[PDB]
RNA sequence: CAAUACGCAAACCGCCUCUGCCCGC
RNA sequence: GUGGAAAGGCGGGCAGAGGCGGUUUGCGUAUUG
């Protein structure tokens, strides 16, 4: 009921691989140009996998803030057989559970579903971010062009212990090192809660500049290092006059922890002011 | 709107077996009092132990919406309820089958039209439909508009009892009753479509065995391995015998079942 | 079950090389049989998404058998040494499984270089087709 | 009452996916061995294509909500949208409520005005078209199908690929289970050339409906065109051949006295920025 | 059985240039000529990645060729110079040539050797 | 005097579950 | 010196919503020719 819109704040950058990268033994490529890059699936199915695991443990805080979290105490319906129940991860997708509230009104007052979107029967709430897949950086993509080899190559053993068996494989990762370039535009709909939401995107981004983004990860393959560039708000008037009307949020050499930290209240004033 | 129109065949060679005027007079109003009297308590919803189980969306209402327009001693005309028609034929047919000692069959023609449709058209086409399902075996009911190939060998209309089958085996699996699918057949009436589609491959060329594997092949996606034995595979009996392979005569079981549920 | 998958591959793997040209019949014995052939490989795994390569490139020249080309040299070149390629690539237990279905192709292959374009590469394609479309039915995918 | 005619802007260009496309349509039409999520196909050529209710629906289903949020100040620049609230009628089962999202399709809801003089004023309808009964306001863009350019015909002819297989999994929380599965969508970077003919029935209101037109389609540059979409799979991009006007004088005569706007390298954003005055400002010398 | 082979060192010596056939034989050739993986990935994936892209690396290309042979001594330059004489002799052709056409048919040889390594063993 | 004996990956997971023609003559 | 004359089967509708290529496995050890 009542789809809405007032703007569109676009968060573009650029994502930084302090250490080397894997997506997936070949890393993925574009075809038209041979360049590898982070898809969409892999930068949001991984927001929201660090989302849902760091809602789980707070149940108790966000419950006087979020409705819908009084549904649900916080556990797994992997060895319990049954979709909707006290457990925090409700669908069976074919045989994994990721949490999506199912409905409307649920996802409504969810705080992860109102964001990362969700399924339902007949209520199939759908998202407020969508997040495009990052290519290489126009300064990067000379690299490829001059053969500094953009990707690389590694060769690790698996020890069986007792007959010191070496059983190697070759993984092939990108370089570290390698700059991508993102984008994450959040679709401005309710106006009493978009402070939560960019305070709230920030959070799983956070939480991924210390855990790692696809691959293996355990072992290197991590290391996202987000790059902000420019916050702008995109107003419904910018649309009409395609004015430059758009709030430029100054981000230049800040972080992600930078940003949800003492410092948003002042970037964010102007767009508050626009509702 | 479902019109029904059949008659009793084979009746003016009936009655020159007759051979005294006590004897005409008889069997000429003994065959008047059927689709005179006996068909009113028919429609009423009469006679379960004469009749039995009938090829039926529905069971039988208190008050069924049937219009008799004609009905004459060797011939009938009656319009009503398009799923009710179809119901009140293997009705009649069923209650004149032991009204006559097994001896006298009839032809009914069904057609299906819509109410902005002028009747002396309803009227042409149905009667044609009818001397369809006379000129082949006088024992035949006409059920839908059913496409065929141009062999000569492939006749339209159902025989009576060989389409009482077809109903026992193909309906209880895929339908349940009053306008509904069986259990996990719904969000999939895009079926039916495309198995009605392998059948129009078997029109455009009946020597192909195209039409084989793909039957086995959309049960298969759909996880629906279990429907349809009968078309997934070939029958070399029914090959040697020059009758149409079973996915021929899936075309009026499956369209019955189809058109009374939405589609 | 497994016993089956003993005695009906070695009633029909005489009958397989016997008839080794794909333009062996166009009557009913070629889908006869082709049940048979998914029937002694229902027992075994036979994972459909290495094939996807092989069947993407019997995919992209189907089209152009129909107006596109009347040369089928380079992509039947590409279909032998990747089928050959797919226990070049893929061993262990899927081996002895995919071992038993490159003795049916590689004897059709080598006609289709030298046969017509129009003809006797769709008596292949459509039994391509059969055998994919009942390994579903047995419960294969 | 009173249909007109003065001519036809044709819009000609073409739209490049940035991204990955998707629509997606039927499958397994006598055929076995696919990839089960295949882009519509057309079947003389077997290249993709975009259609067009693809387009006209995605640049509709994005200018509901524009007219949606701004409901309440724009019933003095357009008549009509006072018949509407801010909402939808989903919570209790009327084709007619005060809410503005008002026709039942199948079982969504969808905003068409429900007679002639209703959709007259209403900017959705005007342009995009509406129905009802015996009222029926048709309507006056033709989105027309998007084929590839001349040069994406030549790699399909040189060798080049045209859809990739993406792989995208699911993965539990817990036990970290991997659930598979496979896309067919369009390579990016491929391109597909589109046009827009927009009926010019009134010279009274055309300024505000083809500005209307590059509202929804710049707000489409920033949304995605179909596909699963909220991860990556469309950011499509127009680049416009040429604006034409055709007018009225050009059908009876065949002179070659089309008027021809310049969009040789302009975004959808700068011809609705200001200089619209400036781009179109010999089609007011000829109304 | 290496005379047998050795009449298929005379088919590797009858493809001088570089159409060789556009039929059978370079099939043909490439099951007598797989009648150590490892050793040559670092020209097989090097192919791999010529083909997207070059007349300098080619030589890188040639000169890598004949770096794997001049490595591995001993009883490991037996078969290592047989397959470096299939390879250079349709590879001193492909110098001055066209690109993206006429190694095609290398490209599909290439690959299709180590095809029937694996099956072979 | 210097090396060569051998290993180029095994697994499971492969789509899912919601919708399926109305309106007007 | 025509069972004729005139008559658009069509107006409105995004195949869409949700989904991490993933989890573990140390380029190593053993002895001589
Ligand atoms: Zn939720
Ligand atoms: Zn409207």
């Amino acid at each position: 009921m009542d789809r809405r819109f007032y703007g569109k704040i676009v968060i573009k950058g650029k994502i930084k691989a302090v250490t080397g990268l894997h997506i997936g033994n070949p890393v993925i490529k574009d075809p038209h140009t041979g360049l590898p890059y982070i898809p969409g699936s892999s930068l949001k199915g991984r927001l929201r996998s660090l989302f849902e695991i760091l809602v789980n443990s707070r149940l108790g805080e966000w419950r006087e803030k979020y409705p819908s979290l009084a549904n649900y105490s916080p556990g797994s319906c992997r060895p319990d057989n049954q979709e909707n129940c006290g457990k925090f991860f409700n669908r069976k997708i074919n045989r994994g559970w990721i949490h999506v509230c199912p409905d409307y009104e649920t996802a409504l007052a969810c705080p992860v579903c109102r964001l990362f979107g969700a399924s339902g029967k007949e209520s199939n709430f759908p998202s407020r971010i969508i997040v495009r897949d990052a290519f290489l950086t126009k300064e990067w993509e000379e690299k490829w062009r001059a053969g500094e080899a953009i990707t690389e190559a590694k060769i690790e053993v698996g020890i069986d212990r007792v007959t010191s068996q070496a059983n190697p494989r070759t993984n092939e990762r990108v370089v570290a090192g390698a700059e991508f370039e993102f984008e994450i535009i959040y679709n401005v709909e309710n106006t009493t809660h978009w402070r939560d939401d960019i305070k709230n995107l920030l959070t799983a981004m956070a939480l991924l500049e210390d855990s790692y983004l696809g691959g293996s990860g355990s072992r290197g393959y991590g290391k996202v290092k987000f790059i902000f560039d420019s916050f702008e708000f995109r107003p419904l008037d910018y649309y009409r006059t395609g004015k430059d009307e758009d709030i430029v949020s100054i981000d230049a050499r800040e972080k992600s922890v930078s940003d949800i930290l003492s410092g948003f209240d002042s970037l964010f004033s102007e767009v508050e002011g626009k509702l | 709107l479902g019109v029904m129109k059949g008659d009793v065949d084979r009746l003016g060679e009936f009655f020159s077996s007759m051979d005294s005027p006590s004897k005409l007079a008889t069997a000429s109003r003994f065959m008047d009092y059927f689709f005179k009297g006996y068909i009113g308590a028919i429609i009423e919803g009469k006679f379960g132990y004469i009749i039995g189980d009938v090829p039926s969306l529905r069971d039988w209402p208190e008050e069924p919406d049937i219009v008799v327009v004609y009905a004459g001693g060797d011939d009938f005309f009656i319009v009503g309820a398009w799923d009710q028609i179809f119901e009140l034929a293997f009705r009649v047919r069923r209650a004149f089958n032991a009204y006559t000692g097994g001896k006298l069959t009839l032809s009914v023609g069904l057609g299906y039209f819509d109410e902005r449709t002028p009747i002396y058209r309803m009227a042409d086409v149905v009667s044609e439909r009818l001397d369809t399902a006379k000129d082949e075996g006088r024992n035949r009911v006409f059920v839908v508009g059913r496409s065929r190939p141009l062999d000569g060998k492939h006749k339209l209309s159902y025989e009576w009892n060989h389409y009482e089958e077809l109903w026992r085996t193909y309906a209880p699996r895929i339908y349940a009753g009053n306008g509904r699918l069986k259990g996990k057949l719904e969000s999939k009436k895009g079926l039916l479509w495309k198995l009605l589609e392998i059948r129009e491959l078997y029109v455009r060329d009946p020597n192909d065995v195209r039409w084989a594997y793909l039957t086995a092949y959309l049960l298969g996606r759909h996880g629906l391995s279990d429907l349809f034995p009968e078309l997934v595979g070939i029958d070399t009996k029914a090959v040697e015998r020059k009758e149409p392979q079973p996915v021929y005569w899936v075309d009026g079981v499956l369209k019955i079942v189809l058109m009374a549920v939405r589609r | 079950k497994g016993k089956q998958w003993e005695a009906i591959q070695p009633y029909f793997d005489n009958v397989v090389r016997e008839a080794k040209n794909f333009l062996e019949w166009s009557p009913n014995k070629r889908l006869a049989n082709a049940v048979t052939v998914a029937a002694y490989l229902t027992s075994q795994g036979l994972k459909t998404n290495q094939v996807r390569k092989i069947l993407d490139m019997a995919r992209t020249t189907e089209l152009k058998v129909k107006r596109g080309e009347g040369d089928i040299k380079d992509d039947l070149v590409k279909m032998r040494y990747l089928l050959a390629y797919t226990v070049g690539k893929a061993t262990g237990q899927s081996k002895y499984s995919l071992d038993a279905f490159h003795r049916i192709l590689d004897p059709m292959l080598e006609v289709l270089m030298g046969s017509p374009k129009k003809e006797n590469f769709e008596k292949f394609y459509d039994f391509l087709q059969a055998v994919v479309a009942y390994h579903k039915f047995f419960g294969g995918g």
